[PDB]
């Protein structure tokens, strides 16, 4: 077709908005103020194919597992609406950060000002999905203790406001900040420890070993700190610059790491709800 | 600094040839496309058509389809433009213009004067 | 084809004033719209692209704007050097086309 016709540039001829990651140095897309040619690049080959199309599948597997979520029988459920709800707010955060992602990624190159706005998208949803995870996670580990359960939601709310309301700071989307988003994002997750601890001196290390928490937490950890490090210190373009400008640069595999560190946290808090189904909503434990 | 530098003027008879080279410097010639505008005396611009050095393939504008034609020499970063059968309509000034990822011309050739003329 | 048509096609105007050259295409372009100035004899010089954008070592009382199929540049302030001609190019259709061009005149 003979409409909005382009070619990759190379890293140097790029303006100044569009410039994020020195190490990506042949590819990119040319700034074009068209939505129409920014959504058909997402078929074309450039240093955004990967990120949109990571988190655009992930979009839908997320949409489509949700309904499902939605449509299980109310045979298998100790509360099933307010039950459908927490999962829903974790489903509501996962959906709107991979939805503003991959609608960043395509129309990042339009112009400075619509590529502002879709930046701050972009890092609310993260807040989104990292407050939306903790709601099923918490109604569920301090299912007999109401007041540590709502104290822990309201400050991490408080927490993630704080998270979303620094992300319309202009220096913050610049990559001498990448370090300090780096962190940010990543205190927000790891802030979790103090309800963990809570739980764990509460419990006991048996009963938080035996209900699967433990574990699964520690690869939640681990997918936390390894796509923070990684997107922080981009690797592996930052050992090979030039070779890694369409496949497999930290920016890439950061969003897999999401998709894949989401997807664990929903199989985890899955199966606090099927531990719940067996021992049902009575408590005499003490 | 990147500049375009093309040949000196030429004053030919009619039905001639003509060959306009646009010699690249400071790039990567391949990365970037290359276009070629005409300007006849006290008109406004026309696009002729666009190259491509890295595919080797171009698109002419239908009005200079049979009149252009347009060839390379990557090893020295050259462009070319080919007139055929040139009239007293082509007596004109010819550009060649690099674009940027878009069709937008941010360096351009000093231009190349090309009179026709049977005195 | 698109066809540009730009307007006025001549103006003369005084130092230190404010002139504005419209242009519009037959069909929607999508805001791949460029400026050029071209003086006597010498080659054209990219002033706007993409619009709105100002490319590199343009003074700021250039300044483009407009979209669909209406376009603008505006010239605040009017300097000596500024005489010339100008051109509108869209580059979202193929064959690209200029408009008819301004002659500007500095008194
Ligand atoms: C499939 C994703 C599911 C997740 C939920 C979110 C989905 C949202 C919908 C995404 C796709 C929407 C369709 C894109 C259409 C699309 O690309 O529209 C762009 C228009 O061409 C805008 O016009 P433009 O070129 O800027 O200028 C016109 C002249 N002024
Ligand atoms: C009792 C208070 C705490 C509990 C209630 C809140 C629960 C969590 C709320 C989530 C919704 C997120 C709202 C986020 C609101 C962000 C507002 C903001 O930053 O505005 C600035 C921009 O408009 C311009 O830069
Ligand atoms: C699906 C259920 C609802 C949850 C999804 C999220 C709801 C909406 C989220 C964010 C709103 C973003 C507002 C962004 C406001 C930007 C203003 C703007 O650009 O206006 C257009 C004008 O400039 C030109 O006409
Ligand atoms: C039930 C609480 C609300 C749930 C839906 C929240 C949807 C996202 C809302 C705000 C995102 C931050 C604003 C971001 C808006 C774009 C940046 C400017 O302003
Ligand atoms: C029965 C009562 C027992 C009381 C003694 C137990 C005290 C626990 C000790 C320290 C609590 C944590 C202090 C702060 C350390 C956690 C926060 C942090 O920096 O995390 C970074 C990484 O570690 C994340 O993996
Ligand atoms: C200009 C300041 C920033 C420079 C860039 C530093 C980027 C480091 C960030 C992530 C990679 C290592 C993450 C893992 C190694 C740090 C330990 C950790 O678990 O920290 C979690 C929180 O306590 C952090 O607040
Ligand atoms: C489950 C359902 C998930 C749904 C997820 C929806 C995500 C997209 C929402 C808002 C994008 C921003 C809209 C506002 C900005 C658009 C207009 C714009 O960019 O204007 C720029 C300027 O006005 C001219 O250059
Ligand atoms: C269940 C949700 C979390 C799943 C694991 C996700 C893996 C990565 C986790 C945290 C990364 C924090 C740092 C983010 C870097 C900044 C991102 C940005 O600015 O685009
Ligand atoms: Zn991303």
């Amino acid at each position: 077709e003979f409409e909005g016709r382009w070619r990759v540039i190379p890293h140097d001829v790029l303006p100044d908005w569009l410039k994020d990651n020195d190490f990506l140095l042949h590819g990119h897309r040319p700034p074009m103020p068209s939505f129409r040619a920014c959504f058909k690049s997402i078929f074309r080959i450039h240093t955004e194919t990967g990120n949109i199309w990571t988190h655009l599948l992930g979009c839908v597997f997320f949409l489509c597992l949700g309904i499902f979520y939605m449509f299980r029988p109310n045979i298998s459920f100790v509360a099933p609406l307010q039950e459908k709800v927490v999962f829903g707010l974790f489903f509501l955060g996962a959906i709107l950060c991979l939805s503003f992602s991959w609608l960043f990624h395509t129309v990042y190159c339009h112009s400075e000002g619509v590529s502002r706005l879709f930046s701050k998208l972009d890092y609310s949803g993260i807040a989104l999905l990292i407050m939306g995870s903790f709601v099923p996670w918490l109604y569920y580990s301090f299912y007999c203790n109401p007041q540590p359960c709502f104290i822990y939601l309201i400050v991490i709310c408080v927490l993630g406001i704080a998270a979303i309301i620094v992300s319309q700071w202009d220096m913050f989307a610049t990559p001498q900040y990448r370090g300090v988003r780096a962190g940010v994002f990543l205190g927000l997750g790891l802030s979790g420890i103090i309800p963990t601890l809570h739980y764990v001196i509460s419990e006991g290390f048996l009963k938080a070993a035996t209900i699967g928490q433990i574990g699964w937490l520690m690869l939640m950890a681990s997918l936390y700190i390894t796509g923070a490090a990684l997107y922080a210190a981009r690797i592996p373009e930052r050992f090979f610059p030039g070779k890694c400008d369409i496949w497999f640069h930290s920016h890439q595999l950061f969003h897999i790491f999401v998709v894949a560190g989401a997807f664990v946290h929903f199989h985890g808090v899955s199966n606090l709800q099927e531990f719940r189904f067996m021992i049902g909503g009575g408590c005499s434990e003490e | 600094e990147v500049l375009l530098q093309q040949s000196g003027p030429e004053l030919v008879k009619p039905g001639a040839s003509v060959r306009i080279t646009c010699k690249a410097s400071g790039y990567t010639f391949t990365d970037f496309n290359m276009d070629w505008v005409k300007q006849s005396p006290g008109k406004s611009l026309e696009w002729i058509g666009d190259f491509n050095p890295n595919s080797g393939g171009s698109i002419y504008n239908q009005k200079f389809k049979d009149k252009a034609t347009f060839t390379v020499d990557k090893s020295s970063s050259t462009a070319y433009m080919e007139l055929r059968s040139l009239t007293f309509e082509d007596t004109a000034v010819y550009y060649c213009a690099r674009e940027t990822g878009t069709a937008w011309f941010a360096y351009w050739g000093q231009g190349t004067l090309v009179t026709v003329s049977a005195a | 084809d698109i066809q540009m048509t730009q307007s006025p096609a001549s103006l003369s105007a005084s130092v230190g004033e404010t002139v504005t050259i419209t242009c519009r295409a037959s069909g929607n372009i999508h805001n791949f719209l460029a400026w050029y100035q071209q003086k006597q004899g010498k080659s054209p010089q990219v002033l706007v692209y993409n619009a709105k954008t100002l490319a590199d070592g343009v003074p700021s009382r250039f300044s483009g704007s407009g979209s669909g199929t209406q376009y603008s540049l505006k010239i605040n302030s009017l300097q000596p050097e500024d005489f010339g001609s100008y051109y509108c190019q869209q580059f979202w259709s193929t064959p690209y086309t200029f408009g008819g061009g301004t002659k500007l005149e500095i008194n």
